């Protein structure tokens, strides 16, 4: 028997129900076979030549997909947007009336019938991009153990004493300012503390914002960008996942944007889970207003590489799995770990040696006390990583040319020389900004600097 | 320290019936 | 290999616009996804690197930056050698001076024209830069020399040679043609400050240490 189909709208006490069919609404009567109360809103029903509902099927699975905008206060209708940026108000189906529907979800809808039947799952990549993988542990950083303990004291201490603060009616400090030398491992401490915080609650987000690129000089747009960043931070804090907001290169900036930043910090102070971490290499240039007691009370000073850390850093980079030359193994009876340790000690000692190969910088003063800085100074974790990469490249070149695999100290020395030659340019044009960049680390203003 | 005025660029859009 | 030329057009930035604002995210996501593949390499070129947002240039996706500096005297000699080939006809007057040694004549001509172009003659003055604290700075043509200008110099010299063989009937090429091409190119580019680039001004400011106050085009 030829039987049509339609979409149920609502029920009535008179055992009659409204059905949308063929583009028009009709008030059909329910057959005695079916139970009127058993019908669900939005359920597809079967019609016949006499326009009587006798059977009820499932929900439709094909049609237009619309993005949900909001849910109305009545709890039965939702406002969505169509494919052509056309917004509509459509009734929700029974299955849609834990799980909680959220704005941005994609829903199957029928514009003619004005019903939404199902939710189509979608995977967002913005959350993955915004956060970072907590892959930086305490062991991943070396030579900063006291910094690690200071960060632990500043961050994890209130968590174990939250009830103490609640009884005492106080506000734990959530402001940590990491100030130290030219970018070496300053941001890596932020990754380490984020990973450690993720470990304790056993999902993790890290919002990194640079300083110079944030500036929107023309008219007040930088305040708008900061407000947007803090609104995103609040949205992330809505979810029960710790979020760390990190600001990098904040010495470039600071009647100005400082009051807006202070207001946003005061607003986010209520969210104690969010941790604000700022980095700046020039504590003198930073306006003391942000350093006032309250928000950013905790300040942590970092440095470089105590030589041992460089060795620790080399061990982290030049692990035991790297190939080793047979001739160098002959000096250590085939003990790979001992050979690696001795090679690291040798290269670190040579790098921090006052020799003719360390003429990187020549420093002149007002009295003319021309001295020479060596490779020990200005050493950095990024520079050591680049040295390791260049050494690996040189070892690969030697393998493909000579044919003998392994690692040699000559590769390390060549990588050191090439990387110092490369690094002679990026921080040191020596007319601008170098005077302060060397005077802050040394402790006295330098009239003239030259590169040898 | 100056203000700007915007010129729009219309995007293609077409529908049937 | 995917070659993104003139990366100023797209992927530049999103904050300053005065959808194009929705191009960087999907490109970055796709590059991150394809990073796992060993044989996929992305190459980009751009005149103005400042307009490109650092997000795509962060370590990871775009981890290699290569700066192509303006040629120097040796680079100019190499470029001229790459273009002043022995296959071009050479006039008998210059060729006889080397007893038919084409290579010696060509390399001597290349050295002569390189020395002429890079010389600090009063005719080679191009720009005057004013500094508030300092006295002043003088910039010559050599500070804005490039391989394309060398190619155009060679082309103009060859055009002059063609006109000479049409007007007098003597085939070949002469050093006078190269010198005339050099001086004509310098006069032609004297008026336009087009040779200057934001990178050049940044380098000049980082050399002197003081911001520029005024730029003047010297002319006789
Ligand atoms: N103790 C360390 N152990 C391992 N790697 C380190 C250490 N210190 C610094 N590094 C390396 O130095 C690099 C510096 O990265 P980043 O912090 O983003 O730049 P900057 O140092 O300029 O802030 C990091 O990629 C990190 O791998």
């Amino acid at each position: 028997p030829p039987s049509g189909y339609g979409v149920l709208l609502a029920t009535h006490d008179d055992d009659t129900v409204d059905v949308f069919t063929s583009g028009r609404k009709m008030r059909l009567t329910c057959s005695p076979n079916i139970d009127a109360a058993s019908l669900k809103k939005g359920q597809t029903v079967r019609l016949n030549e006499a326009l009587t509902v006798v059977e009820a099927g499932t929900f439709e699975a094909v049609g237009e997909i619309s993005t949900l905008r909001e849910i109305l206060a009545d709890g039965h209708r939702a406002l969505v947007v169509g494919h052509a940026d056309e917004e509509r108000v459509v009734w929700l189906a029974d299955p849609l009336i834990p799980r909680k529907l959220r704005p941005g979800d994609s829903l199957l809808v029928d514009t003619k019938a004005g019903y939404a039947f199902e939710r189509i799952p979608k995977a967002e990549v913005e959350d993955l991009v915004l956060e970072e993988v907590p892959d930086v542990s305490y062991a991943d950083i070396g030579g900063l153990s006291r910094q690690i303990e200071q960060i632990r004291d500043a961050v994890e201490l209130p968590f174990l004493h939250k009830e103490l603060y609640r009884e005492y009616s106080l506000r734990p400090p959530k402001g940590v300012l990491l100030y130290g030398p030219p970018g070496c491992g300053k941001t890596l401490i932020a990754k380490a503390v984020a990973n450690s915080l993720a470990k304790k609650m056993a999902k993790s987000y890290f919002l990194n914002i640079k300083g110079p690129e944030l500036l929107n000089k023309f008219v007040g747009e930088t305040e708008r960008h900061i407000r947007l960043i803090f609104q995103r931070a609040r949205e992330k804090a809505s979810e029960g996942t710790p979020v760390i907001v990190f600001f990098d290169e904040m010495d470039s900036i600071f009647t100005t944007v400082v009051p807006q930043l202070l207001s946003e910090i005061d607003g986010v102070e209520g969210l104690e889970n969010v941790i604000v971490i700022g980095a700046s290499n020039r504590e003198d240039m930073i306006d003391p207003a942000i350093l006032r007691p309250g928000r950013l009370d905790v300040k942590i000073k970092i440095e470089r590489p105590d030589a041992e850390a460089a060795q620790d850093i080399y061990s982290k980079y030049l692990t035991e799995f790297l190939p080793v030359h047979a001739d160098d193994l002959a000096e250590f009876d085939g003990d790979r770990s001992a050979c690696i340790k001795a090679m690291i000690e040798k290269v670190v000692d040579r790098m921090y040696a006052e020799i003719d190969d360390n003429r990187f910088l020549e420093v002149t003063y007002a009295n003319g006390d021309k001295e020479v800085m060596y490779f020990k100074d200005f050493n950095s974790g990024a520079m050591i990583q680049n040295v390791v990469d260049r050494a690996k490249k040189n070892a690969i070149k030697s393998v493909l040319e000579t044919g003998q695999p392994g690692l040699r100290i000559q590769h390390l020395l060549d990588s050191i020389v090439d990387e110092f030659a490369e690094n002679e340019d990026l921080p040191n044009t020596t007319n601008p900004d170098d005077w302060a960049r060397i005077s802050g680390k040394k402790g006295e203003r330098i009239v003239y600097i030259r590169t040898l | 320290g100056s203000m700007a005025q915007e010129q729009t660029k219309r995007g293609g859009g077409g529908g049937d019936d | 290999i995917v070659f993104f030329d003139e990366m100023d057009s797209i992927f530049r930035t999103r904050g300053t616009g005065v959808v194009e604002t929705t191009v960087v995210p999907q490109l970055l996501s796709e590059i991150d996804g394809v990073e796992g593949l060993e044989n996929v390499i992305v190459i980009g070129a751009s005149n103005r690197e400042d307009m490109i947002d650092p997000a795509i240039l962060r370590p990871g996706r775009l981890d290699v930056k290569i700066k192509i500096e303006r040629p120097d005297a040796e680079a100019a000699q190499d470029i001229y050698s790459k273009y002043l080939t022995e296959f071009l006809p050479v006039h008998a007057d210059d060729l006889a001076e080397f007893d038919g040694d084409r290579s010696a004549c060509i390399k001597a001509m290349i050295e002569k024209v390189v020395d002429r172009m890079y010389a600090e003659i009063d005719d080679n003055r191009f720009l005057e830069v004013t500094y508030a604290n300092g006295d002043k700075e003088v910039m010559y043509f050599k500070d804005f020399n490039s391989g394309a200008m060398i190619q155009n110099v060679v082309d103009r010299a060859k055009k002059n040679a063609i006109k000479s063989v049409l007007e007098t009937g003597q085939p070949g090429l002469r050093i006078q043609h190269l010198l005339d091409s050099i001086v004509d190119e310098f006069a032609e580019n004297e008026d336009l400050p087009n040779t200057t680039n934001p990178d050049d001004w940044a380098r000049i400011s980082g050399k002197k240490g003081e911001r520029i106050v005024y730029i003047r085009t010297l002319v006789t």
